[PDB]
């Protein structure tokens, strides 16, 4: 469903941008608009070589995958966070019954 | 979302057929489509370097340490310790308003 | 493609024994003495083929078909030409193919590289004919004996009034219309046919 | 080890 | 308890699967939504044919799809890329799983706190 | 200078042939050879040539097409037929001045006006139009960014983005698509490298929604078999490089290009070959994982990988092609660090059964034996051979199972071979012998304390003139190899309790290590008065002294020690 989700929003973005060419045209497309576009086309053009990298290291993790006293002191923090969660709860609640 | 995202669409085609004009809609429809992706290629970027340095370890990786236990513990210390300093913060801005 | 062939006779090419030089020569050898009359103009069996020829994606012939009808050339030439361009010269992925065809953006701007592609793929015959006729005697080229017998076999068939009518049909063509070259001739390329057509007179004449 | 990689370079940060 | 909480869970499992087919029908109903999208915008093009004329930018919103496509293969690859990092998940590990949850719970604690704050600033 | 002022009249007028007789006059002079003593007073109009010329040349008004740029090319040919010889002042002003910008302009012009310009010759001269001045110029900028890399603000404008959206490194790389000229190519995939070992911007990134397209590119480029066999193995070593160098580009890359390096590896030529393996011996030693799996997936991997070893090379002293050594020596270090990282298993039975250890080896002595004989144009050769003979036997005594190591005839073999080889080669009174026995020692003993029990009068002998030799060298460069032939010795002995009298030349042996020890033990008592490089003094003398304690071990009577006491106040 999930999929499905992302692949019908896809075409759904394509029939709006469909509709907004057919009807929308008649040297209308105009100044805020046309400052929307040139907005837009800046932004396209601020990264994907980063991300072949990303995919490169990331195959090269693929392929290279194919303490008793420590505990104590991790769990006394755990618990000391436990603690400290409950009291900031409280402040929110404080905060709302001041509003 | 995009159920309805199409169902609009489809509609605004429909009022087309007769005679209709919808279409600053799709317009700032494209506008979001774009601010959405703008995060999205810090992240590849970000993941990028991710692997980057995780790689970087794992060239190094053939053996261990004992001591990122104590570091990460005394660095827990003291996070939680600014993290309650904000929560503190946060109760008397409470107390302060709940008072007035 | 002739370009090919002329940087092979240039040397630029890593084919440094006479022998191959000798069989290129020769599989060239049938547009060589041809000259420009190779690309043929169009023809209906060749446009039913190009519709025919089942290889080919719906997009590509009628771009294919929408060439030829631009450079009044024969469908199935116009059909090799765009294969060799988009599959040697085309500075795109193999992917944005799929998709050019289909927008008509970019089939235009594919329409219109291929018909340089076209008049630089005549020129650089001419090129050719030129090269091997300027060094068929020096002794000192590395291809000096295949330059001489190629211009033996094109001299035995009498290239000198097969250039020569190239040149009178070359002078005589009336220029590109809109009406007979399509949705693109413009002034633009109005004015670039008849300084390709200027060019092959000039061209065919310093042959002669 | 994504969290983790995460909580290493905010605990280094601080 | 355990027999009380299983009847919970039925009910629980029965209530998502119900759910899940309901969002299934809307994925299908909206399917037959954007087709009549379709056709009519095959009508504006058939409509707008009937002109003269200056098709508009095309070749710019089909990039935006694009990136829009390569940002998703990228997302794609990040979720590769943490299966594979948990695919090579000693005591050590266990460390820094331990280590990456209270760091998690930092945050999100620190979210909460930073919620009260607002939450007072506007009492 | 006088000069000045037909400079200014030519900028204003707009015809320069008093300044390109200037700049004519000025290249021969550079050119011609002038002495040391002679350069510095062209350094003035070399200034000139540099700071005003060339970084104007392109606004000066040009009456006539063509001689700005024959302007723009005889500057450039002056700066490289200088760079080409001076050279530390062309370096700096072309990295810290406007010159590298200018030339860099002139690169980045584009392949497309290039070819543009091109198309504009009208006659036969398509070798010898403007366009073929226009290209010259373009290869003349490049071979001098190529240069200045090479010798050495510029450095931060090669890898900027330009303000225009095209990076300069993409304007670079697409160059690719020039098919007239393959040195243009040729020397933009050269840059392309140098930049790939120098720049921190990840090539992708300058390259953009390009960088696919190059790549393709490239792959059809290579894969055409028209293509110059020199931008071949050019694009090879590029690779190997970026393997190295160019993460990214690397991963970019391979995607395939690996089915090329398999056509290849189907004679094609030995320096295709050579690439090709030095590339995939880097990529398996920088733990490429992701290269190193997806490559021990395909099938006969080993087989096509390993074939070249199985074939029998010509005597190393006729023309054996280098090639075949370095590809063979790649092979068996990616064969190594796979096993100390980790068909293969089958290739390796197949080899010892086909006694590769026992050809090997023969061949290794005979290379080394040659290079001695010719006391160090064969010697990097086979320098680099005995290396590969040297880590397989390494890699081999360290899980002999595997290699079927377990034959204690081949290892007494090994380990008498590579002892007479250390003694011929520091049997040459007259460098390249000392660290080629000095190797050749570290194996042996680590050789011989690993197969001890499957390891004499002759050896003796041996070790006996060997230190000989090692006495009548020079100290400073020596110490190492007698320490090696005295632990040698020491094993010798303690192989088989020997008295006195069955020892040949005892008395010299004695002498000799008594020599040693007084000589070494001075210098040691010296080095540590001064103290007033620690450990190593000591362990020589402590190793002396365990030695001769053993030596006198084997002579109870002590005459024979006696009358050395009396020779020696030790």
């Amino acid at each position: 469903y999930k999929r499905k989700l992302m692949e019908l929003s896809h075409r759904v973005l394509q029939v709006l941008i469909k509709q907004e060419i057919q009807r929308k045209s008649g040297f209308a497309i105009q100044a805020e608009e046309e400052q929307l576009r040139v907005q837009l086309d800046t932004i396209q053009s601020e990264f994907k070589g980063r991300l072949n990298e990303l995919m490169s290291q990331i195959r090269m993790q693929n392929h290279f995958g194919a303490l008793r006293e420590i505990k104590q002191h991790l769990k006394q923090q755990q618990e000391g966070v436990s603690h400290l969660i409950s009291i900031i709860k409280d402040n929110h609640e404080d905060i709302k019954l001041i509003e | 979302e995009e159920l309805k995202n199409a169902e609009i669409a489809l509609r605004t085609q429909k009022t087309p057929p007769g005679l209709q004009h919808e279409n600053t809609a799709p317009a700032d429809y494209f506008h979001t489509l774009v601010q959405q992706f703008e995060v999205q290629l810090q992240q590849y970027r970000q993941q990028i370097e991710e692997l980057e340095n995780h790689l970087a370890t794992q060239s190094n990786t053939l053996h261990l340490s004992p001591q990122d236990l104590s570091m990460a513990m005394q660095k827990l210390y003291q996070t939680f310790v600014a993290l309650a300093a904000q929560l503190q913060a946060v109760n008397e801005n409470f107390k302060m308003l709940k008072e007035q | 493609t002739s370009r090919e062939l002329w940087t092979i006779l240039l040397g630029r090419s890593s084919m440094k024994d006479g022998y191959q030089i000798k069989a290129e020569l020769d599989r060239y050898g049938d547009r060589l003495l041809q000259g420009l009359a190779y690309y043929k103009p169009p023809s209906t069996r060749s446009a039913d083929k190009v519709k025919a020829n089942k290889n080919l994606s719906p997009a590509l012939q009628e771009l294919g078909l929408r060439l030829s009808k631009f450079l009044a050339l024969d469908e199935e030439q116009s059909v090799e030409l765009l294969q060799t361009y988009l599959q040697y010269d085309y500075r795109g992925t193999q992917e944005s193919v799929k998709v050019l065809p289909q927008d008509e953006r970019q089939s235009q701007a594919l329409m219109l590289k291929m018909a340089d592609y076209y008049y630089e793929e005549r020129i650089s015959l001419l090129r050719c004919v030129l090269y091997i006729l300027n060094y068929f005697q020096d002794d000192k080229h590395p291809y000096s004996a295949e330059f001489s017998k190629c211009v033996e076999l094109m001299e035995q068939k009498e290239l000198f009034g097969k250039y020569l009518k190239q040149f009178e049909s070359l002078c005589r063509e009336e220029a590109p219309t809109w009406e007979t070259h399509g949705n693109f001739m413009t002034e633009r390329q109005v004015s670039r046919w008849f300084v390709q057509r200027l060019r092959e007179q000039a061209m065919l004449l310093e042959i002669i | 080890l994504q969290e983790i990689q995460q909580a290493g370079e905010r605990l280094r940060s601080k | 308890t355990l027999h009380r909480e299983m009847e919970k869970v039925k009910l629980d499992q029965k209530r998502l699967d119900q759910e899940l087919d309901f969002i299934l029908s809307q994925q299908k109903e909206l399917e037959d939504l954007l087709t009549p999208l379709e056709e009519s915008v095959k009508e504006q093009s058939g409509t707008i044919y009937l002109q003269h004329a200056d098709e508009e930018r095309e070749k710019t919103y089909k990039l935006a799809e694009n990136i829009d496509a390569q940002l998703k293969r990228m997302a794609q690859d990040l979720k590769e890329v943490i299966e594979h990092l948990n695919t090579s998940a000693n005591p050590l590990q266990q460390i820094c799983k331990i280590l990456n949850a209270h760091m998690d719970s930092l945050q999100w604690i620190d979210q909460n706190s930073a919620l009260l704050q607002r939450k007072v600033e506007q009492v | 200078g006088g000069y000045g002022s037909l400079f200014g009249i030519e900028q204003s007028q707009g015809e320069y042939s008093v300044t390109l007789s200037f700049l004519r006059l000025i290249t021969t002079l550079v050119k011609g050879q002038l002495g040391s003593t002679q350069s510095q007073g062209l350094v003035p109009c070399i200034l000139f040539v540099l700071r005003e010329m060339l970084p104007n040349y392109h606004r000066w008004r040009y009456n006539s097409h063509g001689v700005r740029e024959q302007l723009g090319f005889q500057i450039l040919s002056l700066i490289h037929a200088i760079l080409n010889l001076l050279r530390s002042l062309c370096i700096f002003s072309l990295t810290n001045t406007e010159a590298g910008q200018a030339v860099i302009n002139i690169m980045g012009i584009g392949v497309d006006t290039l070819n543009t310009v091109m198309l504009t010759q009208a006659g036969s001269s398509g070798t010898e139009g403007q366009g073929q001045m226009l290209m010259q110029t373009i290869k003349l900028a490049f071979s001098i960014t190529n240069n200045v890399i090479r010798l050495k603000p510029l450095e931060h404008a090669l890898t900027q983005h330009g303000a225009h959206g095209n990076n300069l490194i993409a304007v670079l790389a697409k160059y690719i698509y020039h098919r007239y000229d393959p040195s243009l190519p040729r020397l933009a995939i050269q840059l392309l490298k140098r930049l790939a070992m120098v720049a921190p911007m990840s090539v992708y990134a300058c390259l953009g929604s390009d960088a696919a397209a190059i790549r393709d590119a490239f792959l059809s480029r290579l894969r055409d078999n028209i293509e110059d066999m020199q931008i071949k193995i050019m694009i090879l070593e590029f690779l190997t490089v970026a393997v190295e160098t160019q993460p990214g580009l690397i991963e970019l890359f391979l995607n395939s290009c690996l089915q090329v390096v398999l056509k290849l590896i189907d004679w094609g030529a030995p320096l295709l070959h050579r690439s090709a393996i030095a590339f995939l011996h880097a990529l398996w030693q920088d733990r490429r994982d992701s290269a190193m799996t997806v490559l021990r997936t395909k099938p006969n991997f080993w087989e096509n990988l390993t074939s070249p070893l199985f074939g029998t090379l010509a005597c190393p002293s006729e023309s054996s092609e280098l090639s075949i050594l370095e590809t063979c020596a790649f092979i068996m270090k990616i064969i190594c660090l796979e096993i100390y990282y980790a068909s293969l298993k089958k290739i390796l039975k197949k080899f010892s059964e086909e006694e590769r250890f026992t050809y090997w080896s023969n061949y290794v002595h005979s290379l080394v034996c040659q290079v001695a004989e010719t006391e160090g144009n064969s010697l990097t050769e086979y320098q680099q051979l005995l290396s590969a003979w040297r880590m397989f036997l390494i890699v081999a005594t360290h899980n002999a199972d595997v290699m079927h190591l377990t034959n204690p005839e081949v290892r007494q073999k090994l380990f008498k071979d590579i002892l007479g080889g250390t003694q011929a080669l520091l049997v040459v009174p007259r460098v390249a012998c000392m660290h080629l026995s000095s190797m050749l020692c570290t194996v042996m003993i680590i050789l011989l304390r690993r197969w001890k029990n499957d390891l004499p009068e002759d050896i003796l002998n041996s070790l006996t003139q060997i230190l000989e030799g090692v006495l009548q060298r020079d100290q400073q460069l020596v110490e190492k190899t007698k320490a090696q032939i005295f632990s040698a010795l020491i094993s010798v002995l303690e192989m088989k309790p020997m008295k006195a009298s069955e020892i040949p030349q005892y008395s010299q042996l004695l002498l000799n290590v008594c020599e040693t020890l007084q000589e070494e033990v001075v210098s040691l008592v010296d080095h540590t008065r001064h103290e007033v490089q620690k450990d190593q003094r000591d362990g020589v003398c402590v190793l002396g002294l365990h030695l001769a304690k053993e030596l006198c071990e084997a002579d109870e009577e002590g005459d024979q020690w006696q009358q050395v006491l009396r020779k020696l106040p030790v």
